[PDB]
C-alpha cells in the first residue's frame, strides 16, 4: 500500500454518512497559487456556475471581488448543495462526475458541522 | 495498388466485392464477437437512444467497456484486476447498468448467447441479420461478450466469416474467400458450403481458393494452377468442371478428385 | 398589442396610391379574393407592404420558388426592421422518399439530410405564430404539408415560477419529453445542460437568450436570463414558459392509443390479405409493423414514424392534416405571389404523393392508413382561405374567376415604357439586327435543332454566343452577358427565374407561329416583359401566322405601351 477512488467508491463513502447531514460538493480549480485570477473567474461565470468559495468564504461570482496577487488563494467552485437521504444516488453520482471532470480528478466534500474530507482518483 | 497485369475485362458485370483474406486474427481483451461483427455499435446506439439515457445525458460511447466514459475505473474496464468487487467485474459502473432496453441492461445483453439474441433482437433488422449469420456459421452456443483471447481458432475464423458474409448483397456482388476452412470440422464445412451455395443461387458469384476436397467437389468451375510451387509453378494445368479436371492425368487435384467423385 | 411600423424613403408614385386605396377598401368591405395586375418593375413589393401595414393583420406570402421567397423575405425585413418577419421553406438538402416498383421488384430506402439554419427559421416562425399577432411569414408551398397539432403544441408548454416545489429530475424528464437534447459540449439552439444545482435551457426559438434556474433543496429560487455570448446576467423574470423543440410533440397516452390502433389495423389488414392471397406482402407488412411498434414501445420515436400520423393524432380517416395555415389565426390574410405558377404547384402535391404511395400500400409495405399522411388538396386549401390576394403579372382563369375585384398597377415609378412590337416575315435580318444592336452597345437575345443551328452560325460568323443547355450556370451566364463577354444568348426555355438582364434591348421570337406551351399567351407576355428593362428596348417577332393568343398578347402590349406613353407625356416625366 503506497487514496485512489472511483466514482462508485466515492458515492458509497459519502453514503456512509448519517441521514440528514448537509454536504456541499466542491471542485477546487486552484490549490496553493498566487495570481490576479480574473479571466478564470470570468470563464467560470460564463460556464454557468454561480457559487464560488474563496479563502473559505462563499461569494457570488456575479458580484465583483478583490484578491491580492501576492497572496495565495484557494478558489473552489460550488457545484451542488445536496442532502443525505436514500434515493439520491443518481443526482449524487452526476454531481461527483461533473466535479471530477471540472477539477481533473479531485473532489472535496464539505461536511457542514463536521471534518472536511478529500477524495481523489 | 493492384499487382502486375495488363488489364482485366468484365468488371462492368459486377457491383460490389467482398473479400476474406488469409491473414491472422488479432486477439485482444478489448475484442469480442459483438465488437468484431459490428453489431455492438448498433446495440450501443439503441441503448443510447432510450429515454433514460437521454435524461442522464449518455451517448453511445458511454456503454462501451473500452471507453473511459462509463466504464469502471477500479477494473480499468477489464473486469479483472482477481475479479473486481466495486463493479463486480461487469466493467460498467452502477449508473451505466441502469438503462434497460426491454428490461435488460448492457451486461446481460453481452451475456446472451447467439440463439438468445436471435429471439431478443428479432425485431431490429440490422442486428437480426448479423445474429442470424452468426447462428448460420454454427456459433449459436457462443456468448456475445466472450473475450476474443478465449476464442478457439475455428470459432475466430467463423466469427470473421460471419462478419464478412453478413453484408448487403445486390445480386451482382463478387465473393472472394482465401481458404476459409482453416480450423473447421466437416460439419462446419457443410454449413459453410450450404451458405455459399445459397449465395450463388441468389445470383451472386463466389470464388474460393480451397484445398478441401469436400468443398471442391461441389464447385461448378475449377481453375487448377501449378504444376508445382515457387518458380516451378504459375501456369494453368486444368480448367473446367470437376469431372473434366479429374480426367486430366498430370493434375494433382484431378488425381485426388478421381477417388472422391 | 404591437402594431405595424413601416420605414421607407421611396414614396408611392403613379398608380401606386390608387391601387393601395382600392386594395384597402376592398379588404375592408370583405371581398374574399382580389387580383393585382402589377407589371414587372412597378414595385409590387412596396404595394404589398403598404396594404399589409394599413390592414394590420397577419400575412402569409406564398412563392413558387426559393429564390423569390428569399428575396421577398429580405425585402420585408428591409421595410419592417422593427416588426417580425419569418421564413418557412424546406430544410431537406437531399430527400429520397421510399418507393416500390412492382415492374422491377426493387425497393429504395429513405435517405434525408437536415439543414440547421432552415430548421431554426421554421421553429422561429412557428414560435412567433403563437407569440405575436403582427407576424409576416414568407413560405413556399411547404406551408400546406402536415405539421403538428396546435393544441398539443400549446398544452405541452412548461411553466416555471419561483417558490414552486419540483424535483430537478422531474424537470429534466419533462424537458426530454418535449424533444430537448442534453449536451454539455455542443451547446446550440434546442439543447439544455445541467451543472449541479443549476439547470440551463436554450430555447429553439431564441438564438442569444438562455434561461437559468437554481434549486435550493426541493424548490426553485431564482429564474434569470443570460446572454449566450457574453454569459452575463441580463434580467430576472418571475413567470417563464418553454416551447417544445419539435412541432410533432405527443403525449404518452396518445402514443399508447396509437399503438393499440396500429395493432388493430395491422390485424385487420393481415386478415384481409390472408383472404386475398398475398402471403409475402402480408408477411413483410407484419414484420415492418412489428418492428415499428417495438421501436415505439421501447424508445418512442424513430424513422418511419410519419406514416402513423393519423393514428398518433387520432384524426378521423380522410381528414386533412394540420398545417401552418391552421397555426395562423382565423382572421389572417393570404397573399400568393406569381399565382399562375404557384396554384398548379399547390394542386400537384396531393396527386404526386398519392401516386408515389399507391405502389407502396398496394404491395403490402405500409398500412392503408399511410394515405392520410398527405399534403392538403386544392379544395381543402381553398376552403381554409379566409382572405386572399393574387399578385401576378398575368392572371389565369382561376384567379380572374375567383376574384370579386380587379385592380391594376401599370405605370412604373421610374417612367419606363413597355417595348413596342414589330413583326417580320430571316437569318440575314437577324444578323443585321444583331450587328445594329452591337453598334449601339445593346445585347440581343434569341428565343433545339434551330437553336443549335443559330449558335453554330453565330460562332462561325465571328459572333460571341451564350447558349444555355441549373441556376449555378445560369448566374455565371448572366454575369458573362452583363460583363460583355457574350453579345447574344440563345435558350431552349427562356422562362427561368432571374434570367432577365437590364442591358437587353432586343429579343426575337423564332417559329412563334408553331403551337406549343412556350408559345402561349402568358409565356409570350412573360418573354416580352423581359425587354422592358431597356429604355429603348423593343421586341421583334419572326412568324408568318397569327393566333388568338398572339392577338390578345399584342393588344395587351399595345394598350400598356399607349397608357405608359400617355402617362409619361402628360406628366412630363423623363424616361430614364
Ligand atoms: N480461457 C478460456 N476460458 C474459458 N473457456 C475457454 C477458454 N478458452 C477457450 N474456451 C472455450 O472452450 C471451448 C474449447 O476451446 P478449445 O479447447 O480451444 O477448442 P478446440 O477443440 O481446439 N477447437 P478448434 O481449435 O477450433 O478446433 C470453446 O467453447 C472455447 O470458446
Ligand atoms: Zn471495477
Amino acid at each position: 500500500t503506497p487514496s485512489q477512488q472511483t466514482v462508485d467508491q466515492m458515492v458509497d463513502r459519502i453514503m456512509e454518512f448519517e441521514e440528514g447531514t448537509r454536504i456541499q460538493l466542491l471542485a477546487p480549480v486552484v490549490r496553493g497559487r498566487k495570481g490576479e485570477y480574473h479571466k478564470l473567474i470570468e470563464d467560470i461565470k460564463k460556464e454557468g456556475y454561480v457559487r464560488i468559495r474563496v479563502d473559505g468564504e462563499v461569494v457570488d461570482v456575479n458580484d465583483p471581488v478583490n484578491l491580492d496577487k501576492n497572496k495565495k488563494h484557494n478558489i473552489e467552485i460550488v457545484v451542488d448543495r445536496l442532502i443525505v437521504r436514500p434515493g439520491i444516488q443518481k443526482r449524487l453520482t452526476d454531481s461527483i462526475e461533473t466535479v471530477l471532470r471540472l477539477s481533473n480528478g479531485i473532489l472535496v466534500v464539505d461536511v457542514i458541522g463536521g471534518k472536511e474530507m478529500l477524495l481523489s482518483q | 495498388k493492384p499487382g502486375e497485369h495488363d488489364l482485366i475485362k468484365g468488371i462492368e458485370y459486377l457491383d460490389k466485392v467482398i473479400d476474406i483474406d488469409q491473414s491472422p486474427i488479432g486477439r485482444t481483451p478489448r475484442s469480442n464477437p459483438a465488437t468484431y461483427t459490428g453489431v455492438f455499435d448498433f446495440i450501443r446506439e439503441i441503448f443510447a437512444n432510450t429515454t433514460e439515457a437521454k435524461t442522464r445525458g449518455y451517448k453511445a460511447g458511454r456503454f462501451s467497456f473500452n471507453v473511459k466514459g462509463g466504464r469502471c475505473e477500479a477494473c480499468a474496464g477489464d473486469g479483472i484486476n482477481v475479479p473486481c468487487e466495486v463493479c463486480k467485474g461487469k466493467r460498467y459502473n452502477r449508473e451505466t447498468l441502469e438503462v434497460r432496453y426491454k428490461g435488460k441492461n448492457i451486461a446481460e445483453v453481452l451475456d446472451m448467447t447467439v440463439e438468445e439474441a436471435l429471439e431478443f433482437f428479432k425485431n431490429i433488422p440490422r442486428i437480426h441479420k448479423k445474429i442470424e449469420t452468426l447462428y448460420d456459421v454454427g456459433l449459436g452456443y457462443i456468448k456475445l461478450g466472450q473475450s476474443s483471447t478465449t476464442l478457439s481458432g475455428g470459432e475466430a475464423q467463423r466469427v470473421k466469416l460471419a462478419t464478412e458474409l453478413s453484408r448487403k448483397s445486390t445480386g451482382k456482388t463478387m465473393y472472394i474467400l482465401d481458404e476459409p476452412t482453416t480450423g473447421l470440422h466437416m460439419a462446419d464445412v457443410h454449413r459453410l458450403v450450404g451458405i455459399l451455395h445459397r449465395l450463388v443461387e441468389a445470383g451472386n458469384s463466389v470464388v474460393v481458393i480451397e484445398h478441401n476436397l469436400d468443398v471442391i467437389k461441389t464447385a461448378d468451375y475449377i481453375i487448377d494452377l501449378g504444376p508445382e510451387g515457387g518458380s516451378g509453378g504459375g501456369l494453368v494445368v486444368a480448367e473446367g468442371t470437376p469431372e473434366e479436371v479429374a480426367k486430366v492425368e498430370n493434375s494433382y487435384t484431378g488425381q485426388f478428385l478421381k477417388k472422391v467423385l | 398589442m404591437h402594431k405595424f411600423k413601416l420605414v421607407s424613403d421611396y414614396k408611392p408614385c403613379g398608380d401606386q396610391p390608387e391601387a393601395i386605396d382600392k386594395l384597402v377598401e376592398g379588404i375592408n368591405r370583405g371581398y374574399r379574393g382580389q387580383t393585382l395586375l402589377g407589371v414587372t418593375g412597378s414595385g409590387k413589393t412596396f404595394t404589398m407592404a403598404n396594404v399589409i401595414e394599413r390592414v394590420q393583420k397577419p400575412t402569409l406570402v406564398i412563392a413558387h420558388n426559393k429564390t423569390l421567397a428569399a428575396q421577398l423575405c429580405s425585402e420585408f425585413k428591409e421595410f419592417f426592421p422593427n416588426n417580425c418577419v419569418e421564413y418557412f421553406v424546406s430544410y431537406y438538402d437531399y430527400y429520397q422518399p421510399e418507393a416500390y416498383i412492382p415492374a422491377t421488384d426493387t425497393y429504395i430506402e429513405k435517405d434525408s439530410s437536415i439543414n440547421d439554419e432552415i430548421d431554426k427559421l421554421r421553429h422561429s416562425a412557428t414560435a412567433a405564430l403563437f407569440e405575436r399577432r403582427d407576424v409576416i411569414i414568407v413560405a413556399s408551398v411547404s406551408c400546406i404539408y402536415g405539421l403538428g397539432d396546435p393544441e398539443d403544441y400549446t398544452d405541452l408548454m412548461l411553466s416555471l415560477r419561483p417558490g414552486m416545489i419540483k424535483d430537478r429530475d422531474e424537470i429534466i424528464r419533462k424537458l426530454v419529453d418535449i424533444q430537448y437534447e442534453r449536451n454539455e459540449i455542443d451547446f446550440k439552439r434546442g439543447k439544455f445542460r445541467v451543472r449541479g444545482d443549476i439547470l440551463e435551457i436554450f430555447p429553439a426559438s431564441s438564438s442569444d437568450k438562455v434561461i437559468r434556474v437554481e434549486f435550493f433543496g426541493e424548490e426553485i429560487d431564482r429564474i434569470t436570463e443570460v446572454d449566450s455570448l457574453t454569459g452575463e446576467i441580463t434580467g430576472v423574470c418571475s413567470h417563464v414558459a418553454i416551447f417544445p423543440a419539435s412541432h410533432y410533440a405527443t403525449t404518452k397516452a396518445k402514443m399508447q392509443r396509437a399503438i393499440a390502433s396500429i395493432e388493430q389495423e395491422l390485424e385487420e389488414r393481415v386478415r384481409e390479405l390472408k383472404s386475398q392471397g398475398k402471403l409475402l406482402e402480408a408477411q413483410r407488412l407484419e414484420q415492418r409493423t412489428r418492428y415499428d411498434l417495438e421501436m415505439m414501445q421501447e424508445i418512442g420515436f424513430c424513422q418511419g414514424i410519419e406514416n402513423y400520423s393519423r393514428h398518433i393524432s387520432g384524426r378521423a380517416p380522410g381528414s386533412p392534416p394540420f398545417t401552418l395555415i391552421d397555426y395562423f389565426p382565423k382572421d389572417f390574410l393570404l397573399i400568393i405571389d406569381e399565382s399562375h405558377v404557384t396554384i398548379p404547384q399547390i394542386g400537384a402535391m396531393y396527386n404526386g404523393d398519392r401516386s408515389r404511395k399507391e405502389s407502396l400500400v398496394e404491395y403490402g409495405f405500409r398500412l392503408p392508413s399511410a394515405f392520410d399522411n398527405r399534403p392538403l388538396t386544392f379544395e381543402e386549401f381553398e376552403k381554409k382561405i379566409n382572405q386572399v390576394i393574387f399578385v401576378s403579372a398575368t392572371p389565369a382563369k382561376y384567379e380572374r374567376e375567383h376574384s370579386q375585384q380587379i385592380v391594376e398597377q401599370i405605370i412604373r415609378p421610374t417612367g419606363l415604357l413597355d417595348p413596342e412590337i414589330v413583326v417580320k416575315p430571316q437569318i440575314d435580318d437577324l444578323i443585321g439586327e444583331i450587328s445594329e444592336r452591337v453598334q449601339k452597345n445593346q445585347r440581343v437575345m434569341i428565343t433545339k435543332k434551330m437553336a443549335e443551328d443559330l449558335t453554330d452560325y453565330l460562332r462561325e460568323l465571328d459572333f460571341k454566343v451564350e447558349y444555355l443547355h441549373d441556376t449555378i450556370e445560369r448566374m455565371e451566364i448572366i454575369r458573362n452577358l452583363r460583363l460583355g463577354v457574350f453579345d447574344v444568348l440563345v435558350g431552349i426555355n427562356l422562362l427561368r427565374e432571374g434570367l432577365d438582364i437590364p442591358e437587353v434591348s432586343l429579343v426575337a421570337i423564332l417559329d412563334a407561329d408553331k403551337e406549343g406551351f412556350l408559345r402561349s399567351e402568358t409565356s409570350l407576355i412573360q418573354t416580352i416583359g423581359r425587354a422592358a428593362r431597356n429604355v429603348e428596348g423593343k421586341v421583334i417577332m419572326y412568324a408568318d401566322t397569327i393566333t388568338d393568343s398572339m392577338r390578345r398578347a399584342i393588344d395587351e402590349t399595345n394598350r400598356r405601351r399607349k397608357i405608359q406613353s400617355e402617362y409619361n407625356q402628360k406628366h412630363g416625366i423623363t424616361p430614364k
